RNA sequence: GGCCCAUUCGGGUCUUGUAAUUGGAAUGAGUACAAUGUAAAUACCUUAACGAGGAACAAUUGGAGGGCAAGUCUGGUGCCAGCAGCCGCGGUAAUUCCAGCUCCAAUAGCGUAUAUUAAAGUUGUUGCAGCUGGGGGGAGUAUGGUCGCAAGGCUGAAACUUAAAGGAA
């Protein structure tokens, strides 16, 4: 019963974990990569 | 050792500022002049949230339940649910958490199981629509009060999720020296396992009370089908008057029961929305409590808040006379300069507070 | 990039990727600043996981820009600046041990 | 140039914290002489009260707030150079801190031990002070140590402190033409606010007693827990008067008070303009 | 003296888990712990947590029945099963 | 699992 | 008239609104319902209730205490007694009653008497969890359970603090020293001070023993408080193969028991090869000899390892220092350090002979 | 080595096998294991060809 | 055995190495007799005595690459791949450990961030929505981000296991 249980559990506490960790670093990518651009763009026009 | 309290009086407010101040208390004659003496089911499950919420902290109830021993710890939070009992709705466990509810280690995720409504205590949407906002320009920004399904007495069966996720340090000094103009009035009419018809007809009777002020009336209307209604029949109505320019906000309501007219009910949380209006300033006659506890835990500054001369009752004066023994502050009342009405302007020095949980 | 300094002086906000399994990695070595002059928030990186522990909150951070040669392997493109000092302490000194960070 | 005044404007930017110090009637700033036993501290502390109240006042003991400007008044106090408790304890709460150092002997231990709890619990203003400059006929070394003590003096504080160099005691206590430059150095410093002082209460004692009852001492015979009254400067937030404020006197435990009754000020400032002789006040 | 008792209760202390300091180690702390090298099953009054390899057998209960069971109620109510066909 | 890092407890001597 | 009624506190709430002119119930008190509709059958009472970036913080604290400065100017025991009271600068004298008879007794002028004033926080006992360091000067590493006196807050004390590590995220498990140059966790029983504060620490704060190397030993911030805390300690249980095939072996020695081993059942295993593998089933007639299966044919020259996880307890000690109740206030003389108490009653420290490392040189490696 | 230390990419020695268990010599260790194990699956590769 | 070339196989070349031992010479920073200088003193100049083996009398800064554990984390088509690794069983008077891992460049100097200057591919047209307003190539691909739109499931029919009628098969 404890093996079932806590190999469960673990299994949960992983998916989670490994969804906020791809979110927070795509979160970072988009919304200031999209700035990182938009710099670079308006550093072309001098 | 023990701050004294006597009485089963303001119990929840008692046990409240305890565990903001970290102060030990005893509060004793739990009604012991009476038939059945001492602690009821409801506070005693009460204690229990509060030893769901903290961590650390040590209650102690006596041999005969007329004296409780509270000495307060950590509050920690976490996710968890409660089961609390008939004799009191989900409202009266809920309201006493949004005082600790952002000052802890992990966010409240709880979930509350039982009736939903009652006469005597706060709804859903009183909750929701009249204490969130005043938490939220407070200095929260993510509180929420979901309802999952809804249970009107006796039987209920309704589970209410409320999740605050924004864990300030302190509540903000609150600056209000004015007379919030209202500039809509919305509401929300709800019914469970009953005919969708009551609640037009309570929709009707209370906008037919308010057609003659000049302003906007919106309420909106929800029956709730199926698991999501509950164990029960029952319905009831929740008005609010919004200020949007700054966020406030002013609510009335109640339920009806075996016998009961909607029109009637309709019209009766009307005329008392009104009547809060009338005898409100910048808060409500309810929604005053945790608006100068927010105020008395804010930072070590002044924050004046303006009240009007209608809202002082043994009520307030009773939980400024508690706030006075528990953490030693006053409330300075100083009256407006110009004289058409008789408002007061409760300033208040907050204690130094932060929140010495939230991990760094 | 901060306008028309090279410099900019912000706020520590808190440490992201504070949960991240990995030692040194570019999610973990990674700080969210707001910067003084427009109130902005950003993010920016740190040296490693062993100088992240320099940085707590509202640190009076200083930061530069960053500077990629080339297409790194475990890289998060979208982070342009890099912390330089903390509390007006060089933290690759701090690194070293060479000064101690004051409060 | 525009990128200079870029690069310089960004430099005034810091932290946006409150000051919770009082601009009317501040409190005398907590001067801490700290040195290692055996160069200037007493003969120092001596030479600037002597500048700076025309009182010659031997035999120091305890804390010292005199009055030393048109509104900056502040308080010597000197710590026993053994104890690093009560370096500690000074470290923690001090604003100023004149930092001997035997420029002869060169850098040393305790001092070096203050500067880290120093650095560690919110590093005060520190204004270094090198002695002995009694080297040999060696100008040439003079200048040598002097140059090297500044380096490593800079790189412990922030590169541009004050070292000050006091030459041989001449007649008890120091040349006063360098002790009135020195508390030209004093009298110009500019605090910044700190973080655990500026949300604590805090308070150096510089008078005690007991005002406990001597046949009550009599009755039960010199084992009694006896009261205390502990006057003086408080700093800080504004500590509440109510009776049952918890307080920590830092090296006897910790206690709860019973009375507090405010006293005139024994050392105020008075209300371009210089002061006055007669308002160059010691308390 | 109060501060008196204060320090001689304070001084047992020191003198009781200084020698802990120095005595002998509990078994539990110390690692590679053989069988040899322990109270012979103190392990069972231990509660003691670890991890194991794969989901153990699922033990067939009541309201696991009567999930398939009211399952296959819906699929033979509704006959959507799948067999072959005849070529 | 809901005892595992309690500290507390009510003391229902009822 | 209104607050000295509110807080003139032996007459009754209703007799302060008599002069003048409960709480669980949550929805205030209001009239009968035909009162209030006649009442309100008129509308018009209420018609007219119906209808750079630092400067800017900078401007906002300043307005904020314009508004303190504004609004504290008013009634004079209200301001400088109870509504703020004491501001900075204030002479006081101030009482305290029952302080021991030693501060008296010894009261030396030169040792200052400083005195803070504690907040809600720093009056609660319990775990403080902090990171901390060993100071870049200090010579010796620091050891967990040896005690060192910390300068958190006001207070000095001496604690037994216990240095943690959360493995890549995963635990908070237990190291038995400081690491050499950079940081790691901590935890010790002390007074609750709040999370973000700087403290320093000390291993001999008296001066018969201060030797000639530097005194402070660590330096750290406290990260959180908590009354309690979940750390463990590894505890690995080996157990040698007797009887192996393919894939398959028969484990000696890490259980006592099969009731031992049928506790355990299924739990992963591995060799010190890193051959993992899953024990099965406890044998019958000797004891804690077990049958597990390996990823393939593993050695009789092996050793196989459970890896598991044993908590560990902080050491609820604490004493302040009181260097002032002292008639020398130097030489104050706490917990001693443990090798300390070896060098006092001659113990050897613990050697564990086959914990030493050897230099090992591989033979070739020829198969047939 | 980049914003790395050379005490802190320090040298970890291996250990030996243990002292009772020592009829049984030399404790093999992961580079032993895959020496062995990559032999045999070299050898069982050509006798299935 | 070292070194050099080369995408590959390989090729070209040659007294080259070593925390190996060891030997006596050299003096300079420093410590210092003086005398000179100068109103006097400093300094320059001249100058006896002492002053090196880790010559510890203890120069940095930046870069490139490894290697290790009964260690830890992640993935999944055994034994792998990856991220990495001051954290390992014991141990801090304990340990003597890849001898303190190897290499490279500048050297009283040496990095980093930002802005920049110079080089010519300098067009022969047409670049949008036309009576002026402009982002930046063509063809695609992926998406744990943000904003949307979207599924269910016989309708009647829910508070009611409820009619007629319709649908479907
Ligand atoms: N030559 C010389 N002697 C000094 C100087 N400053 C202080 N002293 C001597 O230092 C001696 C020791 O006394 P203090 O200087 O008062 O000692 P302290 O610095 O207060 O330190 P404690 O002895 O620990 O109190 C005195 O008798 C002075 O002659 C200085 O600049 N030059
Ligand atoms: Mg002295």
């Amino acid at each position: 019963f404890e093996a079932r249980q806590r190999i469960e559990e673990k299994n949960k506490e992983s998916s989670d974990y490994h969804a906020k960790m791809a979110h927070i670093v795509n979160t970072i990518n988009t919304e200031e990569g999209a700035e990182k651009n938009k710099y670079e763009r308006e550093r072309k026009l001098r | 050792k023990y701050t004294t309290f006597q009485g089963s009086q303001n119990f929840r407010l008692r046990i409240v500022l305890a565990t903001l101040s970290g102060k030990p208390i005893k509060i004793e004659k739990i009604r012991s002049g009476d038939l059945n003496p001492g602690l009821k089911d409801y506070e005693v499950s009460f204690l229990r949230l509060i030893e769901s919420v903290t961590n650390g902290s040590v209650i102690e109830i006596s041999y005969t339940g007329t004296t409780v021993i509270y000495r307060p710890g950590i509050i920690v939070g976490g996710a968890s649910t409660h089961i609390c009992p008939s004799s009191k709705p989900v409202g009266y466990f809920v309201e006493p958490m949004l005082y600790l509810a952002p000052f802890s280690k992990k966010k409240f995720s709880i979930l509350f199981k039982g009736i939903t409504a009652s006469h005597n205590d706060a709804g859903i949407e009183a909750i929701k629509w009249g204490l969130m906002p005043v938490m939220e320009k407070f200095g929260v920004r993510e509180c929420a009060l979901h309802t999952l399904k809804r249970g009107s007495p006796p039987l209920g069966g309704g589970e209410v999720h409320l999740v605050v996720d924004s864990l300030i340090a302190q509540p903000i000094t609150m600056h209000e020296i004015d007379r919030p103009i209202i500039s809509s009035i919305t509401g929300v009419a709800y019914s469970t396992r009953v005919s969708p018809s009551l609640v037009n007809r309570m929709i009707d009777g209370a906008k037919k009370v308010l057609k003659n002020l000049q302003c906007e009336v919106n309420i909106t209307a929800d029956v709730w089908r199926g698991e999501n209604s509950g164990k029960s029949p029952g319905w009831g109505i929740t008005l609010v008057a919004q200020s949007k320019q700054k966020g406030w906000s002013y609510f009335a309501e109640d339920i009806g029961d075996a016998g009961s007219i909607p029109e009637e009910l309709g019209e009766k949380v009307a005329c008392q929305l009104l009547e809060e209006i009338s005898k409100s300033a910048a808060v409500g006659r309810n929604q005053l409590p945790l608006a100068i506890v927010y105020m008395v835990i804010g930072k070590e500054d002044i924050g004046r808040l303006r009240i009007n001369k209608e809202q002082i009752d043994e009520r307030f004066i009773i939980l400024l006379r508690d706030i006075k023994k528990i953490f030693n502050t006053e409330v300075f009342l100083k009256p407006v300069d110009e004289a058409d009405n008789e408002d007061m302007i409760a300033t208040i020095k907050g204690i130094g507070f932060t929140n010495t949980s939230k991990k760094i | 990039p901060f306008g028309g300094s090279s410099h900019a002086k912000g706020i520590v906000l808190e440490k992201l990727g504070i949960e991240s399994k990995q030692p040194n990695s570019a999610i973990r070595k990674c700080v969210r600043v707001q910067l003084i002059k427009n109130g902005k928030k950003v993010t920016a990186f740190v040296p490693n996981d062993g100088c992240l522990n320099f940085v707590d909150e509202n640190d009076e951070v200083l930061l530069a820009g960053f500077g990629r040669k080339g297409k790194a392997k475990g890289d998060i493109p979208g982070v342009r600046f890099k912390v330089v000092k903390v509390s007006g302490v060089s933290l690759l000194a701090l690194w070293k041990e060479k000064k101690e960070k004051p409060r | 140039t525009m990128q200079r005044s870029s690069d310089v404007n960004e430099r005034k930017l810091h932290v946006p914290m409150v000051d919770r110090t009082p601009e009317d009637d501040p409190p005398p700033f907590i001067v801490a002489v700290v040195g290692p036993p055996g160069t200037g501290k007493t003969t120092l502390i001596r030479s600037l009260v002597r500048r700076m109240t025309k009182s010659t006042l031997n035999d120091i003991q305890g804390p010292i707030t005199v009055v030393s400007g048109k509104h900056r008044r502040l308080t010597f106090l000197e710590c026993p150079a053994d104890d690093l408790n009560a370096m500690i304890d000074i470290a923690k709460i001090a604003d100023l801190v004149l930092l001997l150092i035997d420029g002869n002997f060169g850098f040393e231990m305790e001092t070096m031990e203050f500067l880290n709890i120093a650095q560690h619990h919110g590093m005060p203003r520190v204004l270094g002070v090198a002695t002995h400059l009694d080297l040999f006929k060696s100008q040439s070394t003079l200048r040598a140590s002097k140059k090297r003590l500044k380096h490593r003096f800079w790189t412990e504080v922030y590169q541009g402190a004050k070292l000050f160099y006091l030459s041989g005691v001449i007649n008890g206590r120091y040349p006063d033409r360098e002790i009135l430059n020195l508390s030209r150095f004093i009298s110009v410093m500019k605090f910044r606010p700190l973080k655990w002082r500026n949300e604590h209460p805090y308070m150096l004692a510089d008078r005690f007693t007991d005002l406990t009852h001597p046949e009550l001492i009599e009755t039960q015979g010199l084992q009694i827990d006896r009261k205390v009254a502990i006057y003086g400067y408080l700093h800080g937030t504004p500590l509440p008067s109510a009776p049952g404020t918890r307080v920590h006197i830092a090296g006897v435990g910790d206690f709860s008070v019973a009375q507090i009754e405010k006293l005139p000020d024994p050392c105020p400032t008075p209300f371009r303009k210089r002061l006055d002789d007669k308002d160059k006040l010691i308390y | 003296s109060s501060f008196e008792k204060q320090q001689i209760e304070i001084r047992k202390q020191i003198e009781q888990l200084e020698n802990e300091a120095v005595a002998e180690k509990k078994w539990s702390l110390k690692g590679e712990v053989k069988a040899k090298d322990r109270p012979e099953d103190a392990l069972l009054t231990e509660e003691l947590e670890f991890d194991r390899t794969a989901k153990p057998v699922p033990v067939i209960t009541s309201e696991v029945t009567e999930s398939l069971e009211d399952m296959i109620r819906r699929r033979i109510q509704d006959s959507n099963f799948d067999d072959l066909q005849r070529r | 699992k809901m005892m595992k890092n309690k500290r507390g407890g009510v003391i229902d001597k009822r | 008239n209104i607050g000295k009624l509110i807080y003139m506190d032996n007459i009754s709430p209703e007799e302060c609104i008599r002069r003048w002119r409960d709480l669980e119930k949550f929805v205030p008190y209001f009239d009968t319902f035909e009162k209030l509709a006649k009442k309100w059958k008129s509308v018009d009472a209420i018609k007219e209730r119906f209808l750079t970036w630092y400067e800017l913080q900078k401007a906002k604290i300043s307005k904020q205490l314009e508004i303190n400065n504004i609004e504290y100017q008013e009634m004079t025991p209200e301001q400088r007694q109870r509504i703020e009271g004491f501001k900075a600068g204030s002479y006081v004298r101030i009482v305290f009653e029952k302080v021991p008879m030693e501060f008296v007794k010894n009261f030396n002028p030169k040792f200052p008497i400083v005195m803070g004033g504690l907040l809600p926080t720093e009056i609660k006992f319990g775990i403080v969890k902090a990171r901390l360091r060993r100071h870049r000067w200090h010579k010796k590493i620091l050891k967990t359970n040896d005690p060192l006196v910390l300068s958190l807050g006001w207070r000095r004390f001496q604690t037994l603090p216990i240095y943690t590590t959360t493995d890549s995220r995963t635990r908070t498990r237990m190291l038995k020293y400081t690491p050499e140059h950079t940081y790691c966790n901590a935890a010790f029983y002390g007074p609750l001070c709040s999370p973000n504060t700087p403290f320093c620490g000390v291993q001999i704060v008296a001066n018969s023993d201060t030797g000639n190397g530097f005194r402070i030993a660590a330096t750290g911030i406290v990260e959180e408080i908590d009354v309690n805390i979940e750390i463990v300690k590894k505890l690995k249980l080996v157990g040698f193969p007797y009887k192996i095939f393919k894939n398959t072996a028969f484990i000696k020695d890490m259980f006592s028991s099969a009731m031992e081993v049928a506790r355990f059942e299924g739990a992963q295993i591995k060799t010190v090869s890193g051959i993992r593998g899953e024990i099965k089933r406890a044998l019958s007639k000797p004891e804690g000899h077990y049958r597990a299966a390996f990823e393939d044919k593993i050695l009789m020259s092996d050793i196989v390892i459970l890896r598991s996880w044993y908590p560990v307890r902080v050491k609820k000690f604490y004493n302040p220092v009181t260097s002032l109740l002292l008639k020398e206030k130097t030489e104050w003389k706490g917990l001693r350090l443990t090798g300390q108490i070896r060098a006092a009653m001659n113990l050897e420290t613990p050697s564990n002979p086959d914990s030493a490392y050897h230099k090992i040189e591989r033979v070739e490696r020829h198969f047939n | 080595a980049k914003l790395v230390h050379d005490v802190q990419k320090k040298q970890h020695r291996e250990r030996s096998q243990l002292t009772s268990r020592s009829r049984y010599g030399f404790l093999e260790k992961h580079k032993d294991y895959v020496k062995r194990a990559q032999d045999f699956h070299r050898k069982q590769s050509t006798l299935k060809v």
